RNA sequence: GACCCGGUGAAAUUGAACUGGCCGUGAAGAUGCGGCCUACCCGUGGCAGGACGAAAAGACCCCGUGGAGCUUUACUGCAGC
RNA sequence: GGGAUGACCCCAGGCGGUAGGGGAGCGUUCCCGAUGCCGAUGAAGGCCGACCCGCGAGGGCGGCUGGAGGUAAGGGAAGUG
RNA sequence: GGUGGAGCCUGGGAGUGAGGGCGCGAGCGAUAACGUCCGCGUCCGAGCGCGGGAACAACCGAGACCGCCAGCUAAGGCCCC
RNA sequence: AGCUGGGGCUAGGAGUGAAAAGCUAACCGAGCCCGGAGAUAGCUGGUUCUCCCCGAAAUGACUUUAGGGUCAGCCUCAGGC
RNA sequence: GCUGUUGGGAAGCAGCGCCAGAGAGGGUGAAAGCCCCGUAGGCGAAAGGUGGGGGGAUAGGUGAGGGUACCCGAGUACCCCGUGGUUCGUGGAGCCAUGGGGGAAUCUGGGCGGACCACCGCCUAAGGCUAAGUACUCCGGGUGACCGAUAGCGCACCAGUACCGUGAGGGAAAGGUGAAAAGAACCCCGGGAGGGGAGUGAAAUAGAGCCUGAAACCGUGGGCUUACAAGCAGUCACGGCCCCGAGGGGUUGUGGCGUGCCUAUUGAAGCAUGAGCCGGCGACUCACGGUCGUGGGCGAGCUUAAGCCGUUGAGGCGGAGGCGUAGGGAAACCGAGUCCGAACAGGGCGCAGCGGCCGCAAAGUCCGCGGCCGUGGACCCGAAACCGGG
RNA sequence: CGGGGGGAACCUGGGGAACUGAAACAUCUCAGUACCCAGAGGAGAGGAAAGAGAAAUCGACUCCCUGAGUAGCGGCGAGCG
RNA sequence: AGAUGGUAAGGGCCCACGGUGGAUGCCUCGGCACCCGAGCCGAUGAAGGACGUGGCUACCUGCGAUAAGCCAGGGG
């Protein structure tokens, strides 16, 4: 049977137009009061995932 | 495309032959060899007869060296299978209108 | 031409890799599969695309973004596909969503929106939305834009 | 349903093939099961028998052996020539065996 | 009974065998490697020291995010009251 | 380097090897080639071979058995060692 | 400088994630262990193919494409085996 | 509180049990058959023709992880620089 | 379609002919278009069955404005409580169904459009019936790049049989003489079995314990060799004897060298595992989807799926749709740009063929082939155990 | 007048697990599948909108393709769809 | 003083022929898979059986005290 798109990924990540994996930045969900403004500020942005891990997270998205 | 490459090959060889009609065939094999004889079809070469005329296809279909086909079913394999290739201008015509 | 003459071009019908048939093949015994281990075993490893050996996975550890949807589900609002001017050079005269579909440019169900990456042509164009850039090019190139409802 | 025999006991037949090929005679019997036939003086074979009240002094006895039916061919009593069997529809309207060389009948 | 003769005739076991001893060596306990000593070929009745002898994919021990039985103020459920 | 292209020739250098990667081939069943060719002056299979070609897996040749089937160059598909 | 089965980059397929002896530097150990745990290296692993070491995976020598009843050498050896 | 023939009844988380977890068709801590079924097995084993080139690892980090795995490292192939 | 020919047998080779709407195949003493059963093409049913197509009946069918406000499917709709179904696991939880409670209305009615309210719309529950297109294959038939007696159904044969089990239940092994029995009269040794001649046959180590008859295993005869030797049994050199006709084959006396195969191991000849021996079965596949590579087709375009027609190993039609042509953003939304932002700032993810119109190349896409991955028993065999019905 | 029982699977209704997957496991999955029961038939079910759901449109039901592993569901885990 | 051959109870290798055994090759009524066709039976006693049944009859088939079979129509 055809492959099933892994939703755990399509809800977290997004494949660009060139073949890269871009997921939001980890750290600023909670426990943020004493964090920097630089640390809260920078973590509110996407980051290109490491090539090996992204390659895996695209085989889970066979139809996007 | 392979249905036009197939023919053309036999065309390069000159093994391709067309005919207006089949003079005097009416459903008897022997009515055909007399024809095929006069068309240079001696039997020394396997042939692909390609026409719509049923009687004709019925006359030679039992012949150990003739492949019959309604031109609506002309296919490469049968072409390559053979050493020559014959058609009605009709069968020739629809042919044109399929590779076009 | 002749059946015996019909080869495939070299390399277009490669052989196969038979494992487990002797020392010579270099694939015998362990069948190119290693020694012991869950990977040599039949069935094998959990989805290597995700699983990592127990630790929290790289993907499960990434945060989720945006709206994930809710039931009954998707909301229906008109959808727009944009086509660039240069892709419109091939036509003459009057362009509409239809022709751009049967040409292979605009998908069905979506609406037509013109973009500007190209150069306009003094053409009657009919669409559901243009871009600021696309218009200026389209009105400047002696064209006749025509919005829809 | 039935075993198709083009020959019946005991019209006159031509041993088409076999060691006794060419020889002629009557069909002394018809074996549908094995689809064979016995012909007079043909396929002769010597067979042994016990010193038995029927066969005192022991010895052997010449038996006539059966032949496969495809080996036998009928002889048209008209043209006297072995022929393939057609079948004619009289006005009886029975069907009768008739020579293919000439329209003669064969019974 | 065992042992000799006539009559019948199994078994587990068995990599293949042309299968000695001592001091050493070797995956640390050698008929099979090294050196030396000894030893003519094949058997029968015997004795059990070794082929880490046979048998049973160690009951012990740990390992497996194996199992199953029993237990409770372990967790969570069900009958029942 | 020749010559032009894998035509074969010359010069130089490389070539221990488990897991494992890669490449080129042999062989078995089957299909087109095949309404063909081989076959009773003997098919497939079987026993010998100190001969032939192949690095090798294997391919022919010959003799004995065997007694009705076998199947080429070139390609295709696997219950293929 | 270095043209090497050197290096950079993209991509496909793996296996490995139980190492061991030696040498030098340490810790742990008793300035014990064919002990153990790290570091540089080496070798066996995969070279249990060859010579030496009496015999012996890792000490000395030396990287086995194939054939010769040809020559020179390394470690080690030259009274006899 | 005996032994015994014959006809009967009670069964699988259920029956019987003067109690051993004994017995329930010669192995009962949950009978046997058939089915779900080719359960699962990160464990052991087994994996079949030839030649040719290269050729490892037994490390680090995380891992209810430690004899299994994800990424990197070391090997390989095609293309590019 | 006869003859002639070799042969046990002609269908083989040779000569001369013929049919063919039939040169599919199977038989005949071997290899047959024309010998037999058949094949193409046609024929055919008194009686039972069927009859979805044709014709005929019959039950059944049908108008419009006006007023009336009787009827329009009840413990039902509807509300709450407990559940089930739907992609919906209480979620914002509607819709369909209903075990418990309360409990209406008849078109100005009522259910619905994802809690709820309104606007706007769709429908008309609580009685029932209904062909075909769809599913399976004990049965009959056609056909296979399906098996060919350890294969193929468990059974090619008297098989769900013998045998095992109290019972449910388990479950085999076993095919072939020859063209034709012409299946060996009679005689001889023997109680017989069995054999020796005779005889049959093309062939009798085709003799029914039968086609071919391999290997382990057993035996008879012959050549070399062995009773002071030692050993993974072999390899190298030499010599003696035997055979075949400056060479080779078999054999082995002496001298040299030499630690089985496989497995698992840091490491085995290894006193670690497996295997007595031989022969046959026996383990990396398939379908869909994905991802690289590859041979081709077309190329800002490529491609069809179920199906319809055709064929009877003939292909063609079909554009619905899928991938691509534009991306960025959680989204509205903008768009060669867009997102965070007050920004004309900064940054993220993005944006642009070769020769002489032509040709050539290509993004992309489609079918093949190949390696690998996901889902399924997914390389093969193996548990102790769980569960359901008997 | 009718019913009762049989039929290889196929069909609908009343009931309805578990191993397994989630690399443990309870919600979850395996799956309303396997299995039991009643019924029917050559087919069974379903079926003529108190429907679908945004077209200001469609027009009973059944089946196949497609829509689509989209919308959504999910200890938002495995996975379901 | 010395040195060297011939023995083979049996064993071993090699060749020849046989015994056993039943692989291998050809064969095939049988089996497998797909497409089509076809589709219920039954108190008018089904499905499936027991016991019988022939001049002589162990089993298989066929049949039922009318028992390898009785009547009628069609085919051949
Ligand atoms: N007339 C025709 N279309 N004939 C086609 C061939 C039919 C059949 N296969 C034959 O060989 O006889
Ligand atoms: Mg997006
Ligand atoms: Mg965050
Ligand atoms: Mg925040
Ligand atoms: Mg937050
Ligand atoms: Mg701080
Ligand atoms: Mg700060
Ligand atoms: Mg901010
Ligand atoms: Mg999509
Ligand atoms: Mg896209
Ligand atoms: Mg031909
Ligand atoms: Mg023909
Ligand atoms: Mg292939
Ligand atoms: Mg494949
Ligand atoms: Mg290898
Ligand atoms: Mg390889
Ligand atoms: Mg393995
Ligand atoms: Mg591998
Ligand atoms: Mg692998
Ligand atoms: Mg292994
Ligand atoms: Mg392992
Ligand atoms: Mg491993
Ligand atoms: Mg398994
Ligand atoms: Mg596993
Ligand atoms: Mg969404
Ligand atoms: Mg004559
Ligand atoms: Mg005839
Ligand atoms: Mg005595
Ligand atoms: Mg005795
Ligand atoms: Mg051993
Ligand atoms: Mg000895
Ligand atoms: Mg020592
Ligand atoms: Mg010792
Ligand atoms: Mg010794
Ligand atoms: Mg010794
Ligand atoms: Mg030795
Ligand atoms: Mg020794
Ligand atoms: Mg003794
Ligand atoms: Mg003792
Ligand atoms: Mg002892
Ligand atoms: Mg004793
Ligand atoms: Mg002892
Ligand atoms: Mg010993
Ligand atoms: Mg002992
Ligand atoms: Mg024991
Ligand atoms: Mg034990
Ligand atoms: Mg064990
Ligand atoms: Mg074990
Ligand atoms: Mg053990
Ligand atoms: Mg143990
Ligand atoms: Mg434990
Ligand atoms: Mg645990
Ligand atoms: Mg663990
Ligand atoms: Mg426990
Ligand atoms: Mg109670
Ligand atoms: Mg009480
Ligand atoms: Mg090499
Ligand atoms: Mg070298
Ligand atoms: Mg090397
Ligand atoms: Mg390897
Ligand atoms: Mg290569
Ligand atoms: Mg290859
Ligand atoms: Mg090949
Ligand atoms: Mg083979
Ligand atoms: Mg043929
Ligand atoms: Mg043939
Ligand atoms: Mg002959
Ligand atoms: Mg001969
Ligand atoms: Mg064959
Ligand atoms: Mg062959
Ligand atoms: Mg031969
Ligand atoms: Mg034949
Ligand atoms: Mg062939
Ligand atoms: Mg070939
Ligand atoms: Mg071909
Ligand atoms: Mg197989
Ligand atoms: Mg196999
Ligand atoms: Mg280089
Ligand atoms: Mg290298
Ligand atoms: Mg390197
Ligand atoms: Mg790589
Ligand atoms: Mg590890
Ligand atoms: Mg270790
Ligand atoms: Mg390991
Ligand atoms: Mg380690
Ligand atoms: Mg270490
Ligand atoms: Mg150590
Ligand atoms: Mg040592
Ligand atoms: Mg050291
Ligand atoms: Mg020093
Ligand atoms: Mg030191
Ligand atoms: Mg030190
Ligand atoms: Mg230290
Ligand atoms: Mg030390
Ligand atoms: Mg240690
Ligand atoms: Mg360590
Ligand atoms: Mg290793
Ligand atoms: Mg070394
Ligand atoms: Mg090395
Ligand atoms: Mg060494
Ligand atoms: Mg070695
Ligand atoms: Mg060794
Ligand atoms: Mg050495
Ligand atoms: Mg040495
Ligand atoms: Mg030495
Ligand atoms: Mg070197
Ligand atoms: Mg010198
Ligand atoms: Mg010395
Ligand atoms: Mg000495
Ligand atoms: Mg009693
Ligand atoms: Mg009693
Ligand atoms: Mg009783
Ligand atoms: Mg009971
Ligand atoms: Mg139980
Ligand atoms: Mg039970
Ligand atoms: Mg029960
Ligand atoms: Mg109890
Ligand atoms: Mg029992
Ligand atoms: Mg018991
Ligand atoms: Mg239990
Ligand atoms: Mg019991
Ligand atoms: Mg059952
Ligand atoms: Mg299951
Ligand atoms: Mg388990
Ligand atoms: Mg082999
Ligand atoms: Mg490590
Ligand atoms: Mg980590
Ligand atoms: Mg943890
Ligand atoms: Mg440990
Ligand atoms: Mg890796
Ligand atoms: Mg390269
Ligand atoms: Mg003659
Ligand atoms: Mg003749
Ligand atoms: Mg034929
Ligand atoms: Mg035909
Ligand atoms: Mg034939
Ligand atoms: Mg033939
Ligand atoms: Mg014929
Ligand atoms: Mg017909
Ligand atoms: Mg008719
Ligand atoms: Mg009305
Ligand atoms: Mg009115
Ligand atoms: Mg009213
Ligand atoms: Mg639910
Ligand atoms: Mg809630
Ligand atoms: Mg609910
Ligand atoms: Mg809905
Ligand atoms: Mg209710
Ligand atoms: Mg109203
Ligand atoms: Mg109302
Ligand atoms: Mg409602
Ligand atoms: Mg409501
Ligand atoms: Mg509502
Ligand atoms: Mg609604
Ligand atoms: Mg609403
Ligand atoms: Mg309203
Ligand atoms: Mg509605
Ligand atoms: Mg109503
Ligand atoms: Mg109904
Ligand atoms: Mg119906
Ligand atoms: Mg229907
Ligand atoms: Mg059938
Ligand atoms: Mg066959
Ligand atoms: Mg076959
Ligand atoms: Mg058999
Ligand atoms: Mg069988
Ligand atoms: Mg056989
Ligand atoms: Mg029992
Ligand atoms: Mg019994
Ligand atoms: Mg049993
Ligand atoms: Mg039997
Ligand atoms: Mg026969
Ligand atoms: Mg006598
Ligand atoms: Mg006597
Ligand atoms: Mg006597
Ligand atoms: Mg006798
Ligand atoms: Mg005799
Ligand atoms: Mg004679
Ligand atoms: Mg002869
Ligand atoms: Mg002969
Ligand atoms: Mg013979
Ligand atoms: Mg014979
Ligand atoms: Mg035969
Ligand atoms: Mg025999
Ligand atoms: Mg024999
Ligand atoms: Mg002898
Ligand atoms: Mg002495
Ligand atoms: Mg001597
Ligand atoms: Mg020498
Ligand atoms: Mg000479
Ligand atoms: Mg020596
Ligand atoms: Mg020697
Ligand atoms: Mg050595
Ligand atoms: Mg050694
Ligand atoms: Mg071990
Ligand atoms: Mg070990
Ligand atoms: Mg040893
Ligand atoms: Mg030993
Ligand atoms: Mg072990
Ligand atoms: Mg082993
Ligand atoms: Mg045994
Ligand atoms: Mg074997
Ligand atoms: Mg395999
Ligand atoms: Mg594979
Ligand atoms: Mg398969
Ligand atoms: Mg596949
Ligand atoms: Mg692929
Ligand atoms: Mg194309
Ligand atoms: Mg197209
Ligand atoms: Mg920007
Ligand atoms: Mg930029
Ligand atoms: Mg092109
Ligand atoms: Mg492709
Ligand atoms: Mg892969
Ligand atoms: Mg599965
Ligand atoms: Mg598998
Ligand atoms: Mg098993
Ligand atoms: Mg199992
Ligand atoms: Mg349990
Ligand atoms: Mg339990
Ligand atoms: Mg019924
Ligand atoms: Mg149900
Ligand atoms: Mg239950
Ligand atoms: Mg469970
Ligand atoms: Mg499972
Ligand atoms: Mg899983
Ligand atoms: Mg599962
Ligand atoms: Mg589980
Ligand atoms: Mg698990
Ligand atoms: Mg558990
Ligand atoms: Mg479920
Ligand atoms: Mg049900
Ligand atoms: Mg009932
Ligand atoms: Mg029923
Ligand atoms: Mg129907
Ligand atoms: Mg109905
Ligand atoms: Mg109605
Ligand atoms: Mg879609
Ligand atoms: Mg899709
Ligand atoms: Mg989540
Ligand atoms: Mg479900
Ligand atoms: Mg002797
Ligand atoms: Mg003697
Ligand atoms: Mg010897
Ligand atoms: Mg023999
Ligand atoms: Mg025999
Ligand atoms: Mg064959
Ligand atoms: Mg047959
Ligand atoms: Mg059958
Ligand atoms: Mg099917
Ligand atoms: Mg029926
Ligand atoms: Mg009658
Ligand atoms: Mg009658
Ligand atoms: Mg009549
Ligand atoms: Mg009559
Ligand atoms: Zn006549």
């Amino acid at each position: 049977p055809k492959m099933k798109t892994h939703k755990g990924a399509k809800k977290r990540v997004k494949i660009t137009a060139s073949g890269k994996v871009v997921a939001m930045k980890t750290g600023k969900r909670h426990l943020n009061w004493q964090k920097s403004g630089k640390e809260i500020r920078q973590k509110g942005r996407k980051f290109v995932l490491a090539k090996p891990e992204a390659e895996r997270i695209k085989l889970l998205l066979p139809y996007e | 495309k392979g249905l036009a490459m197939a023919v053309a090959d036999r065309a390069r060889e000159g093994k391709l032959l067309l005919v207006e009609a089949f003079a005097g065939v009416n459903g008897k094999t022997k009515e055909f060899l007399a024809w095929a004889k006069e068309a240079g079809l001696d039997g020394s070469e396997s042939v692909l007869l390609v026409t719509g005329n049923e009687l004709v296809r019925r006359a030679a279909r039992n012949l150990p060296w003739v492949v019959t086909l309604a031109p609506e079913g002309l296919n490469v394999y049968d072409i390559v299978r053979t050493e020559r290739l014959v058609m009605d201008l009709d069968a020739w015509e629809v042919f044109q209108n399929r590779i076009g | 031409m002749k059946l015996s003459d019909l080869r495939p071009n070299p390399g277009a019908n490669k052989r196969r890799k038979r494992v487990g048939r002797g020392p010579g093949s270099g694939h015998g015994k362990t069948a190119t599969r290693g020694h012991k281990g869950q990977k040599s075993r039949s069935g094998g490893l959990k989805d290597p695309r995700r699983f990592e050996g127990g630790r929290s996975t790289t993907l499960m550890r990434l945060p989720k973004r945006g709206m994930q949807g809710q039931v009954p589900g998707e909301i229906k609002r008109p959808r727009y596909q944009g086509v660039n001017l240069k892709d419109l050079a091939r036509f003459e005269g009057e362009v509409t969503p239809e022709l751009l579909v049967r040409a292979g440019l605009l998908k069905k169900g979506y609406r037509l929106k013109i973009l500007g990456e190209g150069e306009a042509k003094p053409l009657k164009v009919v669409a559901h939305a243009f871009s600021k850039s696309a218009l200026e090019k389209l009105k400047a190139a002696g064209g006749e834009p025509v919005l829809l409802e | 349903m039935r075993v198709k025999m083009h020959v019946k006991k005991g019209d006159t037949v031509l041993v088409a093939s076999g060691k006794y090929k060419g020889r002629v005679g009557k069909v002394k019997e018809v074996l549908p099961k094995k689809y064979a036939v016995i012909v007079e003086g043909v396929n002769i074979v010597k067979k042994a028998v016990r010193v038995s009240p029927k066969y005192p002094q022991g010895g052997f006895i010449e038996k006539e052996a059966p032949l496969h039916a495809s080996k036998v061919r009928p002889i048209c009593p008209a043209c006297g020539k072995p022929t393939r069997v057609r079948k004619k529809f009289l006005e009886n309207g029975k069907k009768i065996r008739v020579c293919a060389k000439c329209g003669g009948a064969l019974d």
